[PDB]
RNA sequence: UUCCUUGAUGAUGUCAUACUUAUCCUGUCCCUUUUUUUUCC
């Protein structure tokens, strides 16, 4: 439905069949050997759990070093009650024989679940030798419904008709009925309500269909519908409500919360946004609660982990963020003791994800914390499914932790080797796959750590059929870069064969792999040129370069790369020669591909190799492509630009054909394509210059000049751009639309509202008012000023950026007083306008003639009673000193009294901004000898120390830090002594924060400045050294 | 005793009411007196948050 | 002069490969060296030995010709010495000789 | 103010406020008790109670 | 959510994109570039080769530090490669 | 801040603060060649026996905690 | 030919607080056999009820025709009940006996 | 010897309005790709 039309462009599902189980998720020392017989026995009593026992004994190999922490980790895994019992008994038998020489419940529920699936599946196994609709029990029914409902009976005659219903559903499905309306003081307005409730959501917020007070917990739940003000409503509501919940963290406690979210973060109908926000609540409260979340942790991940598997990137990165925040937030042994049972969970999905979880928790708590656990898993002998997982875990660890895997590399591998030989396949498969990923983070290093891995791998390579095969390649390929090209030499020479025979497969997983390999195998220094030229190329260009490939995304890239590196070796003309002929193949994405490839290649290798005839085929090509562009895309454009700037004056015979098209296109074809050709000029300016084709510069100058009346923004933008780059080649006084014509012609454009205009314009105006700037009579400028001024409404940074820098350039052209007087026009009555960038004008201006001029105007202008412009002038000083530096050694005096006034209150803001002035001054002056005053100011600063107001404080920290370098510590420290021990908390909080900041820098200086301190009974606090007198 | 905490200090006057509130009077005394350092400013315990 | 920032003690290998540098306390870093393409000396990126609350009396290059290199950090912990209200750990601690071992291939440095 | 407090040196006197007792340190009678007691006036003895 | 990695300072030159290009990293500012940026290839590697030290785009230039952060000696702390407090990609 | 030693907080004990500044006094004295030589002159020893002694007094100074 | 979200449960609202299981059982009785019913008897849930059938497609026919259907002067909000959520008040369990039973009789 | 009005806070309230960060308003898609091994001279 049309509402199903415009509402579906609201949000959208995005998900596969596969990912939709999500709906199904219901919420939450040889006697060390014979010892292992003991441990196994006792725990087995307290059945069969494996990787537990292995996390136990997995503290062996550090021998002598195992401790209390055993009771910690194990303490969670088993019921912390039995904990003490066991690990105590152990520590005893270990010290001695060292001489004489709900969780459990949970897993129970799992083994339950699969025992059940066995019963049913077997029931249709002998029944086939003979789901959601599965009937229900009253014990089960009560649990699903919340609290607070009666079951009924209407009657055994009533419930008898019910019992009769089905039999009479067919029976009375076929019988008589139809329904008849009759033509003929109401009440009861239902309350459906408070920003708004979608229809579906009633189910959640139903209790806001009741209107009462005086119920107490239920007043906390009924107050937590603050959510709805999160989920729906106005942005400001969302904001304020959001904090109100944050500070209510500690209070309501997690339990009620997550009880009241996870339904919503599970909502079958949830949005994008609503999702993302409700994540925001989960993070934010998770900045607070720490010990608290424990019972909830699994009861969180179950929602979150699916986040890991999302099309949206930004989705993922949020997810990871919070799974750390949880995992670190909770305890390690929490995380573990939590998350075993998902390992063997029947669904491959939940495993898969469960891994990526462990990846994250591992990034949090470090590998080596977690190793003995893993290493336990991969030695689990119950079933493989685990091992399939545990290995996967290794991988996603690899991917995430990446370059940092390096140190425990050896251990990790020492896990994973025992897979490769396994009887089950996948486990082989995934395993090797991991080795790959490892190496891809191990670049380049740790070669011999992988070492004992190979010799199977190579052999494995031989005998295989299938996905696994190419996987082993995925590894080896990522190895080779890590070898010694003598050893690597040999081994390489073996592979490039199988690689050959395997180009041809239909598998795409394959072609990705073998591709990336070639990048590496023949991507080598120790491989010989011709050999590639013969065996590989002709296949390569044969089977790969095909239209299957480029339509897909990855393959596109990976391809480009590969071909590029074959260039970096066998040369340029070889490749480019073979793919030129395909610019003129029709379909775009393909063309786009050849085009970018070439672009790079003549990027790296250089044009210089290319012959002639081939070259004709280039430019003929690169036009023929460029003439037909589905969208406007950077690709062909850049690809071209590089083409030319590489060819240099080899290019020259070809212009007329270019600029011919450049114009022809330029016109017609209706305006959409125009901007493109415009840019094309932008980039090829330089080439039109040095070769000295000036008739061309007549052409461009003037004919562009005409378009500047073009009304579409997206043309005019690119137009100017072209003009700018045209200016950077031909100087001012040779400009064929001599500036006098031009610069005004621009001038009125500045209204243009639309973006790209304002950008390229102000850019242009800038270049020209910098460089020539004499060409144009002053009057015109001052018009420009009074037009600039409101470019400072720009939503964008860059505009204001160059805007300011221009403001300066002209301010040079004319001279200052006016231009600040004119800038001085911004006032306190408004604000957003003259917010600051204007001030930045006051600054830059104040440099570009001697500021030593301008102050008195400025200073005096702090008199004005209008508050916000007052503070404005303060910042003016701020940026001002930041931009002047040494020179401050003078006007310092001028400001100092003013800083005294402003620094004394009117309001915070005075103190904030002013204080900043103190900063940049205090650095700039450094060590010219003007301290005295700065000391003086330090006073009026000082009291400000105390406040909660974040901007005021981080301001002040700014101040005292700089002031430290100016005054030196010793003086500072003489403000910070008394504070340290002051009885109160408040003061000690701060004076410590200061004394730290003093302390880190210049720690070396201090020694002198700790005062003498009298030694007490147990101790000597007097440092006797210094008083040794010769 | 804020009494006899007052005969150990050259300038024992520097002891003030909240002072023997000190976790470490036995020190704070010997510092706060110290040669050139500057007193902590007075605005807290006045709950009016620095200016009116 | 810091307590924690290197430059105080300085040691370097026979084969010149790598050079270790250290403060007095807590920080021991290592710069690896190899001559460039043209055999002109290029400097590696640093590494870290960090170990908490450990006093380095003196450090010395070690001899292993063409191995993973070794270094000798003479150390002492004071951490025992703080958390001993008595003043026993004041005595009865012995300074711990440890050889650290650069390892190229893995490129970290392991006690 | 109106909080129970006592000065020991002055007649074991009662004071209802801490600001007021802090004002007792500079007073006629308080200095009379000090100086006539042999403990000379002004600012070293301010924190006196007993 | 957004804070430093502060892993150890290597020899790898810093890399900044279009956007970030002017900014002295910690003082946020364009003023007085003088001295040069170093980060750990741990922070800077691979897809991060010439990656923005802020936004995740390709580096077109090299952040220079201010002088302000210079005399306050901050440039020498752990490598300013900003991590989002999710992963770094 | 925390992993940068000598960091304080408002719970900082007298004793710890002073022992800090002791130690730092020392790594200065090992540092500044002259200052060292000064000591050596005064109380007659080697440079070495100086530095050695100091590096004894490092963990101790003031004696045991409280 | 069905959306996956809907389930043998329906949330059912806009009820009077006098109203009868007799009325209820009858009316809902059309589409199919009632697994059972609940009625909110509690200070908040007075006014609402849950309904569950021996089949979904039963209920489908229900939310189909009974949509916005009338009783008294009221219109009944007729919704497919969510699930998961707060149930775990009742711990998963009760297997052992039963699955031993199938273990036994059929021997399978 | 027989006598007036007053100041102030703190806590709890989703009222009101100014304002702060060269913040923000464009970057951005890339290793989620997961299945009971199973692509034939």
């Amino acid at each position: 439905d049309p509402f199903a039309e415009h509402r579906p462009p609201k949000i959208a599902d995005r998900e596969d069949e596969y990912k939709k189980h999500r709906r199904t998720m219901i919420i939450s020392a040889e006697k060390a050997k014979a010892g292992e017989l003991k441990v196994v026995n006792g725990a087995a009593a307290s059945d069969q759990t494996p990787g537990a026992t292995p996390k136990k004994l997995s503290s062996w190999d550090q021998a002598e070093t195992p401790g209390h922490t055993p009771s910690l980790r194990w303490d969670e895994t088993p019921g912390r009650a039995k904990g003490s019992e066991t690990p105590g008994a152990t520590p005893g038998s270990k010290i001695w024989d060292p001489t004489p020489s709900e969780r459990d419940t949970p897993g129970h529920g799992s083994g339950w679940a699969e025992t059940p699936r066995t019963d049913r599946g077997g029931d249709s196994i002998g029944e086939t030798p003979t789901e959601r609709n599965r009937p229900l029990s009253d014990e089960e029914l009560d649990a699903m419904f919340p609290e607070g409902y009666k079951v009924l009976p209407p009657p055994a005659g009533y419930v008898p008709i019910r019992t009769p219903a089905r039999k009479l559903t067919a029976t009375p499905t076929p019988l008589g009925g139809m329904t008849g309306f009759h033509m003929q003081k109401s009440v009861n307005d239902q309350p459906s309500g408070l920003p708004f409730l979608k229809p579906d959501d009633i189910q959640y917020f139903d209790k806001l269909l009741v209107d009462v007070d005086e119920s107490e917990e239920q007043k906390e739940r009924k107050i937590m519908k603050l959510l709805l003000k999160i989920k729906n409503g106005t942005p400001p509501m969302r904001k304020a409500a959001l904090r109100q919940i944050t500070d209510k963290a500690r209070e309501f406690g997690a339990g009620p919360l997550f009880n009241q979210i996870l339904p919503l973060l599970m909502s079958p109908t949830l949005e994008d946004q609503e999702r993302h926000l409700l994540v925001k609540v989960i993070d934010r409260i998770l900045y607070k609660l720490d010990d608290l979340v424990r019972p909830y942790v699994h009861k969180i991940l179950v929602v979150i982990e699916p986040l890991l598997i999302d099309e949206d990137y930004y989705a993922r990165v949020e997810g990871r963020e919070i799974i750390s925040n949880l995992a670190k937030a909770a305890g390690l042994a929490t995380m573990i003791s939590t998350m075993r049972p998902d390992i063997d969970n029947m669904d491959e999905y939940v495993r898969n994800t469960t891994a990526r979880a462990f990846a994250v928790v591992a990034s949090a708590l470090g590998i080596p914390s977690l190793l003995p656990f893993l290493k336990a898993v991969c030695k689990s002998k119950k079933s493989w499914q685990a091992r399939h997982t545990g290995i996967k875990i290794v991988q996603q660890i690899a991917i995430l932790m990446g370059c940092a895997i390096l140190p425990h590399l050896r251990s990790l591998v020492e896990i994973i080797e025992h897979g490769l030989v396994d009887e089950q396949q996948k486990v082989r498969t995934i395993s090797a796959l991991a080795i790959a990923a490892l190496a891809e983070a191990a670049t380049p290093y740790g070669i011999e750590s992988f070492d004992s891995v190979l010799k199977p791998l190579w052999k494995g390579i031989r005998q295989h059929r299938g996905k696994g095969l190419a996987a082993f390649l995925k590894a080896i390929g990522y190895l080779i870069p890590l070898m010694d090209a003598e050893y690597a030499n040999y081994y390489t020479r073996e592979v490039m064969l199988i690689l050959i025979r395997e180009f041809q497969s239909p598998d795409e997983e394959m072609k990705k792999i073998v591709l990336k390999v070639v990048k590496q195998c023949c991507g080598t220094d120790g491989v010989e040129a011709n050999y590639i030229k013969t065996e590989i190329l002709p296949p390569f260009f044969k089977h790969f370069w095909q239209h299957r490939m480029a339509l897909d995304r990855r393959n596109y890239r990976q391809l480009v790369d590969t071909t590029v590196e074959l260039a970096n070796k066998v040369g340029a003309a070889e490749i480019i020669s073979r793919i030129v002929d395909d610019l003129k193949d029709e379909a775009e994405q393909y063309r786009k591909m050849v085009m970018e490839t070439i672009e790079k290649i003549m990027g790296n290798l250089g044009a210089a190799d290319i012959d002639h005839k081939l070259e004709e085929q280039l430019i003929d090509g690169i036009l023929y492509a460029f003439q037909e562009q589905t969208t406007e895309d950077s690709v062909m454009l850049n690809g071209f630009g590089t083409v030319v700037n590489a060819l240099g004056k080899r290019v020259k015979p070809y212009l007329p054909q270019i600029c011919g098209t450049v114009l022809w296109r330029l016109n017609n074809k209706s305006a959409k394509v125009r901007q493109q050709a415009a840019d094309l000029i932008s980039r090829t300016a330089v080439v039109m210059k040095t070769c000295q084709e000036e008739k061309l510069m007549g052409h461009l100058g003037v004919v562009l000049y005409e378009y500047l009346g073009e009304e579409y923004p997206e043309v005019l933008g690119s137009i100017l751009g072209a003009l700018k780059a045209i200016v950077n080649v031909i100087g001012m006084h040779k400009m064929t639309p001599p500036i006098k014509d031009l610069l005004p012609r621009l001038t009125p454009i500045l209204k243009n509202r639309h973006e790209k205009v304002q950008e390229n314009c102000i850019d242009l105006v800038g270049r020209i008012a910098d460089r020539g700037a004499e060409y144009v009579s002053a009057r015109e400028w001052m018009r420009i000023c009074f037009e600039l001024l409101e470019l400072l409404k720009a939503h964008k940074k860059a505009i204001r950026r160059a805007t300011v820098n221009t403001f300066g350039y002209i301010a040079k052209a004319i001279g200052p007083h006016d231009v600040l007087a004119t800038l001085l026009n911004n006032l306190k009555v408004q604000e957003r306008q003259n917010r600051v960038c204007t001030t930045v004008a006051i600054a830059i201006v104040a440099e570009t003639c001697s500021p030593f001029t301008v102050l008195p105007a400025l200073m005096n202008e702090y008199r004005v009673p209008e508050l916000n412009v007052q503070n404005g002038v303060l910042k003016s000083l701020s940026f001002l000193f930041e931009y002047i530096g040494e020179m401050g050694k003078d006007y310092i005096y001028a400001v100092t009294p003013l800083l005294e006034d402003a620094l004394m209150d009117r309001d915070l803001v005075h103190r904030q901004t002013a204080s900043a002035v103190v900063q940049h001054m205090s650095l700039g002056v450094y060590g010219f000898g003007c301290e005295d005053s700065l000391n003086h100011l330090l006073n009026y600063v000082w009291p400000n120390v105390f406040e909660t107001s974040p901007h005021v404080i981080q301001a002040v920290m700014g101040a005292l830090e700089g002031l430290r370098v100016a005054i030196g510590p010793c003086r500072m420290l003489q403000y910070c002594l008394q504070g340290l021990f002051h009885p109160a908390r408040k003061v000690r909080d701060v004076y410590w924060k200061i004394y730290n900041s003093i302390y880190i820098g210049s720690q070396d200086a201090l020694i002198a400045h700790y005062p003498r301190i009298y030694n007490d009974d147990k101790n000597t606090y007097i440092r006797y050294e210094l008083d040794y007198i010769l | 005793t804020v009494a006899e905490l007052k005969q150990l200090v050259a300038r024992p006057d520097v002891v003030e009411m909240h002072d023997v509130t000190a976790q470490d009077p036995k020190l704070l005394v010997h510092l706060k007196a110290t040669r050139n350092s500057v007193p902590v400013p007075r605005h807290w315990c006045f709950k009016r948050k620095y200016l009116q | 002069c810091r307590r924690i920032v290197p430059g105080q003690f300085l040691a370097v290998d026979p084969k010149g490969r790598a050079v270790m540098i250290s403060a007095i306390e807590k920080q021991k870093l290592v710069y690896i060296l190899n001559r460039d393409a043209a055999a002109r000396l290029t400097i590696s990126s640093p590494l870290e030995a960090h170990k908490a609350n450990t006093l380095v009396y003196h450090v010395v290059g070690v001899d292993v010709g063409f191995e993973n290199p070794m270094f000798a950090c003479l150390e002492m912990d004071y951490e025992e010495a703080d958390n001993d209200p008595t003043g026993e750990a004041a005595a009865n601690t012995q300074q711990t000789l440890t050889f650290y071992e650069l390892d190229l291939g893995l490129n970290h440095v392991v006690r | 103010l109106n909080i129970n407090y006592n000065c020991e040196i002055c007649g074991n006197y009662t004071y209802r406020g801490p600001k007021a007792f802090q004002r007792h340190f500079a007073e006629w009678r308080h200095a009379h008790g000090m100086r006539c007691l042999g403990i000379p006036n002004t600012a070293h003895f301010a924190n006196v109670t007993q | 959510d957004l804070i430093f990695c502060r892993k150890q300072a290597g020899v790898a030159i810093g890399r900044l994109c279009e956007k970030c290009d002017g900014k002295c990293v910690i003082c946020d500012s364009y003023v007085r570039p003088c001295t040069l940026v170093r980060i750990c290839d741990e922070c800077n590697y691979g897809s991060y080769q010439g990656r923005c030290v802020i936004c995740g785009g390709p580096g077109v230039s090299d952040a220079y530090y201010c002088k302000e952060c210079t005399i306050q000696e901050k440039d020498r702390d752990g490598c300013p490669k900003i991590v989002n407090l999710g992963s770094s990609k | 801040q925390s992993k940068y030693i000598g960091t304080g907080h408002a719970d900082t004990t007298k004793w710890e603060w002073l022992v800090n500044q002791h130690r730092d006094s020392y790594c200065s004295y090992m540092g500044h060649f002259d200052l060292l030589n000064y000591f050596a002159i005064a109380e007659n020893e080697s440079k070495a026996r100086v530095r050695f002694n100091l590096m004894e007094k490092m963990l101790q100074p003031c004696g045991p905690p409280a | 030919r069905l959306p996956p979200e809907v389930n043998r449960i329906l949330y059912i609202r806009n009820l009077p607080y006098k109203i009868t299981a007799e009325e209820m059982y009858d009316i809902f009785g059309k589409y199919g056999p009632i697994r059972q019913i609940r009625v909110g008897n509690t200070p908040e849930t007075r006014g609402t009820a849950y309904v569950v059938y021996e089949d979904i497609f039963d209920a489908k026919n229900a939310c189909d025709h009974l949509s916005g259907f009338n009783v008294c002067n009221r219109y009944l909000v007729v919704l497919y009940y969510n699930a998961n959520r707060a149930f775990q008040k009742m711990d998963t369990k009760k297997k052992e006996e039963q699955l031993k039973l199938l273990k036994e009789k059929y021997g399978i």
